[PDB]
């Protein structure tokens, strides 16, 4: 159990914005301009590390 | 060991393997069978 | 790590409601500029 | 002239649960957070019709014409007229030149559409221009919200824009307002909600919402 | 006379298809959901109004033909790890994978 909970709570912190337009990198990489879709990526990249 | 079974496990190790449920995924090809992180 | 065959890109639409274009053309009479006339569309596969 | 009286109070047992989304789901237990009719509640069983203060969402059963809406009143601004009409269950939206009594049984137009026992249920929530409408029609056996569980299945979604803050029927008449709660739903091997729990009715239906399960075991549980 | 007010471009226009594939990595756009996976058959009963699908963790797992009404079954494209088995570079330079 302890081991299954630990994973399922890692493949679920993927659908979390951490203060970002959306949690789909595709979206943010369209509804936004190249020099702004960087700041809103490092919000995701940082909370996933 | 019971020489009948194809596992050759004692009458009591067979009750210990049917009472402990599982959650692995070393399957060679795999609504979802526990293993839902693979993806 | 391995993989990738993603080759094609299935698209989704295949049966839909068309614009009312043409309904703004082959009609018999037209407005006399002193009646410019107006007809604004919205919400329908507009087919240019 | 007015048919009858106008007020009272009854209980909304386990009644008023709609399918909150079109995402199919199976043998699962989801914890939502929509706007539903708190379980074991108070239904103002009316039975005339003043301008009901329709507010953030409104239930409305009726077991045995259509309805109306509008922040203001007669032709002057927005409204509606879901008018079950046999042959076709018509609809419409506009100023509205009806009457103080459009007894049964006009300007800018900006939308149109058509197309013994009876447990007519219905909810009329309004979110993001998409005035929603769910429903479910079973037979019956009694007279009071026949105690039971059946979830309403989305029916329309008129993409209108009318700001509604009042309403009325146009000739059962129950009428429970809706609240922002949180529920735990049970979806069966076909994706039909076959049960539910309100995470703030009792102390035990909040332990069941932390353990995400409809069957708790002996013990002391930290719940809040 | 066109115009782009606050709400959307609803009227909008016709988009094309590509026909379904089934049994082959293919990227996709059924309705407006995206992703990359093998679109096999199915066995679900998406109630007469529920399009997509989702598992005990929230991941599209099925869609219905947006224009032939059939339940699909997204299954992810293969991936894993590559391990090289060496007998030692002092011995040989032959490997297995």
């Amino acid at each position: 159990n302890h081991n299954a909970q630990a994973l399922n709570t890692l493949v679920k912190q993927l659908s979390s914005k951490f203060g970002a337009i959306s949690s789909v990198l595709n979206d943010i990489l369209s509804r936004l301009d190249p020099p702004e879709a960087e700041v809103q990526i490092d919000r995701l990249i940082t909370g996933r590390l | 060991p019971d020489p009948s079974k194809p596992s050759k496990r004692s009458p009591i190790e067979d009750l210990l393997f049917n009472k402990v449920t599982l959650a692995d995924a070393g399957f060679i090809k795999q609504r979802d069978l526990i293993c839902a992180q693979k993806f | 790590n391995f993989r990738q065959p993603t080759e094609s890109i299935v698209r989704f639409p295949n049966v839909t409601n068309l614009c009312p274009f043409h309904e703004v053309f082959n009609a018999t009479r037209f407005a006399s500029v002193y009646a410019w006339n107006r007809t604004r569309i919205s919400n329908c596969v507009a087919d240019y | 002239n007015l048919i009858t009286t106008t007020q009272s109070y009854t209980n909304s047992f386990t009644r008023g649960v709609y399918y909150p989304d079109k995402v199919f789901r199976s043998s699962v237990l989801h914890l939502t957070q929509d706007l539903f009719l708190p379980f074991f509640s108070n239904v103002t069983w009316f039975h005339d019709n003043p301008v009901l203060p329709f507010n953030d969402g409104v239930y409305f059963a009726s077991t045995e014409r259509g309805w109306i809406f509008g922040t203001t009143l007669d032709s002057k601004t927005q409204s509606l007229l879901i008018v079950n009409n046999a042959t076709n269950v018509f609809i419409k939206v506009c100023e509205f030149q009806f009457c103080n009594d459009p007894f049964l049984d006009a300007n800018n137009c900006t939308f149109e559409y058509v197309s013994f026992k009876n447990l007519r249920e219905f909810v009329f929530k309004n979110i993001d221009g998409y005035f929603k409408i769910y429903s479910k029609h079973t037979p019956i056996i009694g007279r009071d919200f026949p105690q039971g569980f059946s979830a309403l299945e989305p029916l329309v979604d008129l993409p209108i824009g009318i700001n509604i803050t009042r309403f009325q029927t146009l000739l059962d008449y129950y009428v429970g307002y809706l609240q922002p709660r949180t529920f735990l739903l049970k979806y069966n091997e076909n994706g039909t909600i076959t049960d539910a729990v309100d995470c703030a009715l009792d102390p035990l239906s909040e332990t069941k919402c932390t353990l995400k399960s409809f069957t708790v075991e002996k013990g002391i549980y930290q719940t809040s | 006379s066109f115009e782009l007010l606050h709400a959307p471009a609803t009227v909008c226009g016709p988009k094309k298809s590509t026909n379904l594939v089934k049994n082959k990595c293919v990227n996709f756009n059924f309705n407006g959901l995206t992703g990359t996976g093998v679109l096999t058959k199915s066995n679900k009963k998406f109630l007469p109004f529920q399009q997509f699908g989702r598992d005990i963790v929230d991941t599209t797992d099925a869609v219905r033909d947006p224009q032939t009404l059939e339940i699909l079954d997204i299954t992810p494209c293969s991936f894993g790890g590559v391990s090289v088995i060496t007998p030692g570079t002092n011995t040989s330079n032959q490997v297995a994978v």
